[PDB]
């Protein structure tokens, strides 16, 4: 006997003040119990489980479960209980890779460790809350007490407890080769490396030789698969990566769960296919949480379902990460607030693509969409890559040193340059900072009734011109922005507007370019075809001349 | 020291459960190497998958450095940390630190490593060395000593640090010396010229009563610095434009001081005149300007700092590299407002500088009341957190906030 290195024990607990589950055994049919009581005894002799006597006072319930063309019986322990009472554990597969931040391997090995996982002993004072109950033939005798010595399957803590005891196996193996990369999920272990094919398989039995020291019988996976392995929903190629074959389904019906599962779909396709669209078909999935509910859809949502199919016509591959070359993003906006990118290294070789969808609100503009857009891939890329792309953006540099340079809030933009890619994003108006001389000046207010909700807006020029206009089924708010818009229509291309509306200063100084508000786009429509506009804000109810004659003007 | 201090989180309250946010490969590979010499010295341990918690760690370059000091984001655990007392109900802070000529601060934190940390509240320091694209499992370690950053390391090592000061305040009665967190300050009236090796005089003690940054010396005076009071402008001819803004400021005003008065010079803006058009002034809006300009000049009355209460700071972007920042508590009751400019190497980064007058900020509010503010910043959430780590030098963090409306408020400090 070559003596085995102890693999170190994980000591677990029970949540603060739970107890250890108490759950009856269910009956079963004698012949459920035969087969219960031969699988259980195989178990025994591996060690992977030890009777107990009659004080252990825990219990979970098994089963016996029959398979398709198998005539066998299987176990099932039911831990749904003690998983509850079992504390959190820190679990190290949350994110997993992404193909487009690996580096190639000319070889690459996979191993089972499968038999390994028994290998793994369950912490000493937790086994006796894993207790269960072999039900006697006929109730006649004492039913068979078991409980577990290793990590049982289904058990909260097993998927933690199994990675995180491989991984301070592999600790020094991996750091004294620095020539390979091994990775593991679930009871795969992936080894690759750029040695050759020979070479390569040496470091690999030296693997096995590491991994007997803990007494780890580690074969080659049955059936080796050829490549491309079949990995979290890829296609992993030697050379290549992609999404695994989505195919959209043809319908004449859409309900909720089928727009659920094709936004899936199409997120999922939309890292490597470029150009996908989602708005159009996301809108129709609002507030309705009945999967079964049909909805029609509209004229948009095929218009944009088909241009996803001339997308995913033929299948689009991705390339693998170089070190040693440069980084580079590029965007495009869509329209209606969606846009694109590709990430790639060369010219037309993609690493991976995406998109970037605007947040929900009443107003927005371009520049902030790009921004936000940029601050997405720059998160994005520094989980995959570990650094920030350059980006190349369609927005002109004199545009962007405007924009920042201007608003009122703080804004940057990592190393860029402009591409010229129409549409290109622009600034659509510019108010002035100072009065402007020779311009006319609109003094504008508004007011409504709340309880007829009947208002009128209006203004008053330095000229003599003059406007009132009656409203109905209208807000102060809307008012006030009504007779803006009136002050727009009926002035010259260069125009002074006095308000005293906080709630317009607010809406306009922050430079939207598109409102879902009709109002606030007819004003954004006004002000784009001004050559200049100054807006002024005044304190209301105040004595300042021009505010106070229209403000009685339109209070009625 | 060999025996710990018992130290428990707050009633109905676990540890910290906060994701590790992205790191780059080159603050990855500094936290490897500087961790790596931490566990070989004992200070941190490896751990194992029955540790659930999680804080937030990534590295920073302090001011005038050239290697990185490892920083956690220890801000949750604080939180949950529960209050200290121990010792003494409490040090007051010393009111007479904002009126020192020079204060200097030094960076003392290495000496919080050579004290053991209570063995069962060790698991609730757990954080994570994350790696490049999920490639291999993120490495996990907990804090055998009091580490940086934690509200309870200066609380525990006060006894100490006193003993260790003591040679040096019994010779200099005059030299005020104010810990907060992992930063010494100390308060001299005396000239720079030796205050330097005063502060050197410093460095030795530490040094033989007991590291890799306590070389440098964050060098402030705050009795030189300056306040922004509200201020008028002062013309021979106004326009309707000057005017209207003037009243729309003094409305303002009047919610501050008592006793404003904007109807004399809201009767010059009678009628709809243009914009550009001159207006002479009565004298009777000169007498309403001239009171008005009297009562600015005079403090706000009624404040006073409230240690049960936030500090709140709120900070606007004046353009040409300005920036303009109010202290409070209360709205309209301002305990101190300023003025920043020249962000030194940012003139084409506006989160830079941002970042950089937080930091400002929150040292004159360690001065002034020693604490920290929490942030109104007039930024967008996802700009914010995406980059204010690379420019960050201290080694504490405050709170923030966002605002997403534009306040009317930032012309009437411009
Ligand atoms: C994340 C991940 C998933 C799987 C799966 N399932 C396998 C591995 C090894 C893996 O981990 C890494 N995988 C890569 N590369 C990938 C593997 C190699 N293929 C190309 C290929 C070549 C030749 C063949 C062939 N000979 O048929 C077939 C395919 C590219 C993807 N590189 C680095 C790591 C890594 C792991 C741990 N620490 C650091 C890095
Ligand atoms: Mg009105």
């Amino acid at each position: 006997m070559v003596p085995i290195s102890p693999i170190e024990t994980v000591p677990v607990k029970l949540k603060p003040g739970m107890d250890g589950p108490k759950v009856k055994q269910w009956p079963l049919t004698e012949e459920k119990i035969k087969a219960l009581v031969e699988i259980c005894t195989e178990m025994e002799k591996e060690g992977k489980i030890s009777k107990i006597g009659p004080e252990n006072p825990y219990n979970t319930p098994v089963f016996a479960i029959k398979k398709k063309d198998s005539t066998k019986w299987r176990k099932l322990v039911d831990f749904r209980e003690l998983n509850k009472r079992t504390q959190d554990f820190w679990e190290v597969q949350l994110g997993i890779p992404h193909p487009a931040g690996l580096k190639k391997k000319k070889s690459v090995t996979v191993l089972d460790v499968g038999d390994a996982y028994f290998s793994v002993p369950l912490d000493e004072d937790f086994r006796k809350y894993t207790a269960f109950t072999i039900p006697s033939i006929n109730n006649e005798t004492p039913g068979i007490r078991y409980q577990y010595n290793v990590l049982p399957q289904g058990w909260k803590g097993s998927p933690a407890i199994f990675q995180s005891s491989m991984t301070k196996i592999l600790e020094p193996f991996a750091a004294q080769n620095p020539d390979i990369v091994i990775y593991q999920y679930m009871d795969d272990l992936y080894v690759g490396s750029d040695l050759e094919i020979g070479q390569h398989r040496t470091k690999i039995e030296e693997l096995r030789q590491h991994l007997l020291r803990w007494g780890l019988t580690t074969p080659d996976k049955k059936h080796q698969k050829e490549p491309p392995f079949l990995w979290m929903g890829y296609e992993l190629h030697p050379d290549k990566w992609t999404v695994q074959p989505i195919v959209l389904p043809e319908k004449d019906s859409w309900t909720v769960n089928d727009i659920q599962k094709l936004v899936g779909k199409l997120n999922w396709a939309s890292q490597i296919y470029p150009g996908i669209k989602v708005r159009q078909l996301s809108k129709l999935l609002r507030g309705t949480k009945a999967l079964t509910e049909v909805i029609p859809l509209t004229e948009e949502a095929e218009l944009e379902l088909a241009e996803n199919r001339e997308i995913l016509k033929e299948p689009v591959h991705g390339v693998y990460y170089d070190p040693s070359k440069d980084l580079i993003a590029e965007i495009q906006k869509q329209g209606q607030g969606q846009w694109t990118y590709q990430i790639y290294q060369e010219p037309f070789k993609n690493l991976k693509t995406g998109k970037y969808a605007r947040m929900r609100g009443a107003h927005t503009n371009d520049v902030k969409q790009l921004t936000e857009a940029v601050q997405k891939i720059t998160t994005e890329s520094i989980v995959i890559w570990g650094k920030t792309p350059k980006f190349k953006l369609p927005i002109q540099k004199e545009t962007w040193e405007t924009w920042w340079t201007e608003y009122w809030q703080a804004t940057w933009i990592p190393e860029w340059e402009f591409v010229n890619t129409p549409p290109l994003v622009k600034l659509w108006y510019q108010l002035e900072k100072e009065p402007i001389v020779g311009a006319e000046t609109f003094y504008v207010d508004g007011a409504a009734n709340r309880e007829t909700k009947l208002g009128k807006a209006g203004y008053v020029t330095n000229k003599g011109r003059q406007k009132v206009v009656p409203l109905t089924n209208t807000t102060n708010q809307k008012t006030e922005l009504q007779a803006i818009y009136l002050a727009l229509q009926d002035s010259g291309l260069e125009v002074n507007i006095v308000t005293d509306s906080q709630y317009a200063l607010g809406i306009i100084q922050a430079q939207p370019d598109k409102s879902e508000s009709e109002l606030v786009n007819q004003i954004i429509e006004q002000l784009i075809k001004k050559e200049k506009v100054y807006l002024a804000w005044v304190p209301a109810h105040k004595g300042i001349g021009g505010n106070e004659q229209v403000d009685k003007l339109v209070s009625a | 020291p060999i025996e710990t201090v018992p130290v428990k989180l707050k009633p109905g309250m676990d540890g910290p459960k906060v994701k590790q946010w992205p790191l780059t490969e080159e603050k990855i590979k500094a936290l490897v190497e500087i961790c790596t010499e931490m566990e070989k010295e004992g200070k941190i341990s490896k751990i194992g998958p029955e540790n659930p918690y999680n804080t937030p760690v990534f590295a920073i370059k302090k001011k005038d450095s050239t290697k990185w000091r490892k920083l956690v984001d220890f801000r949750e655990l604080n939180k949950r940390t529960q209050d200290f007392w121990e010792v003494q109900l409490g040090i007051p802070h010393p009111a007479g630190l904002k009126k020192k000529k020079s204060v200097t601060v030094l960076d003392v934190g290495d000496a919080y490593f050579s004290v053991p940390l209570d063995e069962d509240f060790r698991k609730y320091t757990a954080f994570t060395i994350p790696s490049i694209n999920n490639e291999t499992p993120g490495i996990r370690y907990q804090y055998n000593v009091l580490p940086q950053g934690w509200k309870g390391s200066p609380a525990i090592f006060q006894s100490s640090m006193t003993k260790i000061l003591e040679p040096f305040k019994k010779q200099n009665p005059d030299i005020v010396i104010y810990q907060y967190m992992d930063d010494l300050y100390v308060g001299s009236d005396l000239e720079i010229g030796q205050h330097r090796t005063k502060i050197e005089e410093l460095r030795q003690h530490l040094l033989r009563w007991g590291p890799p940054f306590l070389w440098m010396g964050y060098e402030l005076h705050p009795d030189k610095w300056t306040v922004q009071p509200i201020v008028l402008p002062e013309k021979d001819s106004w326009t309707v434009n000057d005017i209207q803004k003037l009243v729309g400021k003094l409305n303002w005003a009047s919610q501050i001081y008592p006793g404003i008065k904007v109807r004399q010079l809201s009767k010059l803006l009678r009628g709809t005149k243009a914009l550009t058009e001159v207006i002479p002034l009565t004298e009777e809006a000169e007498l309403e300007l001239a009171e008005n300009r009297e009562i600015l000049k005079e403090p706000v009355h009624g404040v006073y700092y409230d240690p049960s209460k936030d500090l709140i700071a709120e900070i606007q972007k004046q353009g040409q590299g300005q920036w303009t920042y109010q202290i409070y508590q209360e709205p309209f009751k301002n305990l101190k407002t300023g003025k920043y400019a020249r962000m030194r190497g940012a003139h084409t980064n506006d989160v830079k500088q941002l970042t950089e007058a937080v930091q400002k900020i929150t040292t004159e509010s360690i001065v002034i009341w020693g604490k920290t503010p929490k942030f109104k910043l007039p930024i967008q959430k996802e700009t914010w957190e995406t980059w204010w780590t690379e420019y960050w030098q201290a080694t504490w963090i405050p709170e923030w906030e966002f605002v997403n409306t534009p306040p009317l408020v930032k012309l009437w400090y411009q």
